[PDB]
Order: structure tokens, then C-alpha cells, then sequence
DNA sequence: GTGAGTACTCAC
DNA sequence: GTGAGTACTCAC
């Protein structure tokens, strides 16, 4: 899996 | 930076929302962020631009981690599967953004925004038919045809994930589908 | 008579560039060739008047799957033929896959969503039966739930249709389907 | 089967 | 003079 | 013709007004006609567009007496008295349109509506020189720099009777004027 | 200090293309290069901003009407001197042009206008009392009332600024205004 | 007389 | 025809 | 920052 995911909401 | 960015937080939490499903209006989005409509003016030239700072962010993050695994991760299929788990995971944690890149949020403003959406999807393509040239042993099938077809399904999911109200999880069943393809594929 | 060339009306707008915007009653009105008055004495909404597209939708796509269901009795072959028959009826009704894709419908009344909502539920669960009976009939099951498959497939559709539609009727949905058959087979079979 | 097309 | 001199409001 | 009609009829009346100094909004419009705002946009796609049937009024109404009067008016001096006189009694049985005519009206609205104006001007400015020239007895001065003052001096005249509220009648002192400025352009 | 400079930047946009329409505290504000807010620092409304430009134009023409009062005595040259007076400051200042002729008070508090009003009343009376002092000095009146010669000189006056502001600026009201001048004269001295 | 332009 | 809206603007 | 506006639009 890629770790890294971005999320736009806090 | 901050009320700049209070707005654009302010919209995808209506995107993400029952909102998200209908016009998200002037004069909700500065009830959403509590300030007058005039307000939002100041920190935007249009409504238009809003949803442009968002379509920026989906761009910049999705792109910047394909081409990190384009260019980090070596083989084929492990390349395909982390580009499609990323995109799938993507839209599940940002349901509201999700709105946006399955287009119907952009129904409700300038066709140009979606213009953009369409040039992201193209760029994705093009990563994908990109790693799959690149194992040049033969895939049973063209490289533009399963690129257009591995795209279909995340397109697909996506789709899924927006029109059920966020119930169908885009990476749900992504395991089952990778494990089917992937024994074919080689 | 009337009633239908006002749907016919509807369905060249939206399969024209107009359908990547609001139709609105204004402009509805005119391709028609009548008043907005006129074109509220055969339906009372604009919702009903897209109702009426969604029935053909619905009616063409279950009757059909019915008499695949009744005419061929092989699994795959009945796959085959849905996934086939979704994809076609989409390309060649372009304006009304921006309903089937949702986008179209973002402008009306969303209990019409719940109605395209449905026709994907009695679609999916149509291919759960289909993929259920292959245990029986050939005395094997699949590598993978039907559920899953069901879903997987209507979901690779659903992605055509929404390219179809993106790329304003450039990507379409039949494309190549050959290819995804034989891979797809080669997966299940 | 022959698909229908809804535009006459 | 000129007479007719036109007068838009009744 | 009739609605279409009625609208002209009734910002015609509020340029007339004390309202006339100020913007007309649709809003006030709509309340003076006695109809919604939409009303409004079934028989004009804009407001501006209401602005261009008064100014093609004053066009047709002024340039169509000033041909006749060039082709049906043999006399030099004649034809230059009825002109002046015809653009000076226009504007005061026509106090709203001289808004018009003087600018002031159209401050408020897109700016081709004034280069409309500059036209009709430009037109009228035309028909002078013209008349002037065909004299050639000589005058004691330029054609172009005698319609340049003729028309100076109407214009003058309206701007004063709109700056006044409409007191400052422009034909009042016009016979005093040509009285003075006929015994001497002969 | 500041007060000066905002009076400037805004006589600068009047004098530009941006004096044909609204000129805005947002893009006043921007040309002077500070915040709305410290525009309101100086002024407590736009209206104030336009009575110091006001200001500038009433003390600069009735000065030199005095003055031209004072020093010439000869009737036909005082008609002159103050028909050039006005025609050559409004040329010197076309922005402030747009405020005489009345089209960029349009947009502001009418007593804007009146306060204008005012000013070509207070000009017209010095016509008037100029023209009147004909009789005694020269033993010679008019062909007609003086009254009814400074209207028509300052309406000649008042064309001239609407043409130089109609034209942006292209029909300069000083043009030819020797020939003007030889015809008045041969008309009424 | 010098007429006066504002802008300096 | 019209109520309720629609994105965006203005002076303060 | 915001009240009150601004021309123009929509489905009914």
C-alpha cells in the first residue's frame, strides 16, 4: 500500500 | 494561508456533506464559514477559484506520489497496484474531493473546471500506459487498452463511492480485483 | 404525441454539448418550438419529464436483460452479453448515459438520483444471480464472492460510461471490448 | 439483440 | 420654427 | 409595441424625475412599470437595451427633421435656424431624453451607450458643415469652426438645463442668440 | 500630507480612462497605495475626497476672476480674459473637467452637484456685473440684455467643457478660440 | 495669468 | 407573468 | 470586515 495519503480535511 | 484557507476548508466540508449534492451557493458557503458573503471576495476573485485551490491540491497530491512511485518502486505490477490503491484511498479519505474528481460537484460551475479534471485523468493515463511499456516480456493485451482499462475501474469506483452517499468504499474490493488481475497479467 | 416531443426534445439536448449544462425550461421550450406554458400542460415538473426519460432507460435495459436471462442459458456467455448490452445501449443513447452517469441529473430533483440508484441495484443483483447459478449448472463457483464480481463488473461499466460522458462522447464504451472479454475470461472462466 | 436508440 | 417636434411620453 | 413599449414609456418618465439623477435599477423600474423585475427580461435581454430604444428614438426622431430640413429648406441661415431651433425645442419637450442627449444618464450604464451619443453628435455636427458650406458669399469664418460653435452652444444649453433641474429652458434665450449672430454671418 | 496625496491619486484617475466610470474607494484606495481603511483615516466619505478637489477648482476661477476684475478695466477684455480663464483651466485639468461638466459626480452625493451649481452661478453673476459696468465706462450698453449675454457666453462656456469631456479629451476647448473671440466681438461691440 | 494644473 | 434566488460589488 | 444592494435567471 502507499502510506502517504494525502486528506484536505484537519 | 488562513481565512484563504478557512474558505477552502469550509467547501469541502460541504462537498463532503448532503450538501455536496446540490449547489453549494455564495451565501451558504459564508454561513458554512461564518463570515458575509462579501468576505469571501477578499480572499477570491470568484467562486470559480475556490474550486480551482481545491482541484490544485487533488493535482499537486496525486501527482507528485505517482511519479514518486514511477520513480522509486521498480517493478510493474508492484507500480500499477500502488497507483491504483492510491487513487482509490485517495478518494476515501477525501469524500468531498471525491465530489470534484468524479465531476458532479462540478456540474454547478464553469465548464473549464472540469476541463481540468479531465487534463488529471489524462496525466494519470499517461503514468499508467508510461509503467506498463516499461516492462518490455509482453502483456497478453495493449498497453493503452488495460492502462484505459485499470483506470475504467478506479473511474468506476469512484463514480460508486458518490452516487451511494460515500456507502460503497472505493477500496473495498480492490484486493479481490488486483489478486484476479494480477494472475493473468503475469 | 405531444408529450413524447417534448422527451424527444429533452433527449437531443442533452445528447448535444447543452447537456453539459442546465436544460433549462426556457431553452427546452424553444427546441420544442412551443411556450414554457405549453410544455406544463404535459408534465408538471421538470422532474417528470426526465421521469420519462428513466422509464425507456429502465425498461429497455431489464426487458433485455430478461431475455438474456431466458435465451442463454450459458454463464459466461450471459455476462458477456449484460455487460455487453450496458455499455451498447450507452453509446448509442449518448445524452441519456449523462443520466445513467449522474451528471445530467445534478440539476434536478434528487429523488431521480435514487431512481438511477435502483436500476444499478436491480443491475448488480441481476449479474449476482447470473454468477450464483454457474455453481449449479457447470458444477464449479468463481476465485472470487459473486458479490464481489458483480460489483467489480458493474462497477468497470460504470467507469465507461463516465469516460463516455468526460470526454464528451469521444472514449466509447464499446471500445476494445474484445480485448477486455478476453482478459476478463481468462481472469473468471 | 438490437438496442434501441431513444432518439427517433 | 420647426413644428413637428416629436414628444416620446404621451 | 405594447409591454416593450410600456417600459420605455416608463423609465422615459423616471429619467423625467428627480429620480433621473440617479441610477435606475431594475428594481425601481420594475416597481414603476408595475411588474417583477423578470417582467422586465421578456421584452429586453438587458437594460442597456432599454437605454438603446430611447437612444434610436432620439436618433431617428432628430436626424430624420434634419434631412428634411437640409432637402426641403433652401436658405442658408434658414436652414441653420431650424435646425438649432429643432434640437433645442426637442430637448425641452423632452427633459428625460436630454439626460440622455447630455450624458449624464448614461454615466450609469456601459459606455458603447455614450459612443451611440458621440454618433448622433458626430451626425448632426455633419449636417451643419454641410449646410455651411453649400453658402459658398463667404463666411467670416471656418465652416468646420462655425458648426463646431452652433453646436457648442446647444450643447451648452443642455447641459444647463439638465444641471438645473429642468429650469433653464434651452430655447428661451435662442432667438436673442441668432438675433446677435445672424447680423453678422450675413 | 497624506490628505494632499489622496486628493492627487484621485484627480489622476479622473484625468485617466477610469474618469468615464465609478471610481471606486477599493481602486482609489489601490492607486494611492494603501488599505481602504486608511483612505477613511483622512476622509470620512468619498463625497469629502470630491468637495477638495471642488475646493481646488472654485478658489482657482474666482481668484482670477477678481483678479482679471482688478487689473483690467476695459469691458470686451474683461469678457475675454474670464471666457479664457475658464476654457484654458479646464483644458490644463481635464479630470477635473469630468467634475464641472458634472458626468463624474454622477456616481456621488448630489449635493456634489449642487455645490457646482453654485460655483457657475457665482461665475454667471460676474458676467453679469461685468457686462453692466459697460454703460457707465464707455456711455455704450449691448444689443441686448446682459442677463441674457452671460448666459449664452457661459452656455458657450459650458458646451465647450461637455464636448472636451464627450471627445475624452480629443475636442480641446481652447481650439480656435481666437476666431470664437473675433465673431463675439463683431457681435457685440 | 498662469492657470494652475492641480496634478503636480 | 413572478418568488426566490444567483454570483458578485459598493462605500464605509 | 459587512448591509444593502446590483443586473439578471430559474422553474413554475
Amino acid at each position: 500500500d502507499y502510506l502517504d495519503i494525502p486528506a484536505f480535511l484537519r | 494561508i488562513n481565512r484563504r484557507e478557512e474558505i477552502l476548508q469550509a467547501l469541502a466540508e460541504m462537498l463532503e456533506s448532503n450538501e455536496g449534492a446540490s449547489r453549494i451557493t455564495t451565501a451558504k458557503l459564508a454561513k458554512q464559514v461564518g463570515v458575509s458573503e462579501a468576505a469571501l471576495y477578499r480572499h477570491f476573485p470568484s467562486k470559480t477559484r475556490m474550486f480551482e485551490g481545491l482541484i490544485e491540491f487533488i493535482e499537486e497530491s496525486l501527482m507528485s506520489r505517482i511519479n514518486r512511485i514511477f520513480d522509486e518502486e521498480k517493478d510493474t505490477l508492484n507500480r500499477i497496484r500502488l497507483v491504483m490503491q492510491l487513487l482509490l484511498a485517495f478518494a476515501e479519505r477525501n469524500p468531498g474531493l471525491t465530489r470534484i474528481l468524479s465531476g458532479h460537484a462540478l456540474m454547478f460551475e464553469n465548464e473549464r473546471l472540469r476541463d481540468r479534471i479531465n487534463q488529471l485523468f489524462e496525466r494519470i493515463e499517461t503514468s499508467l500506459r508510461q509503467i506498463l511499456r516499461e516492462r518490455k516480456k509482453s502483456f497478453p493485451v495493449d498497453e493503452n487498452i488495460l492502462a484505459a482499462q485499470l483506470l475504467g475501474q478506479v473511474e468506476g469506483s469512484l463514480n460508486r463511492f458518490v452516487r451511494s452517499d460515500f456507502k460503497y468504499l472505493p477500496t473495498a474490493n480492490f484486493d479481490e480485483y488486483w489478486a484476479l488481475l494480477s494472475a493473468q497479467i503475469k
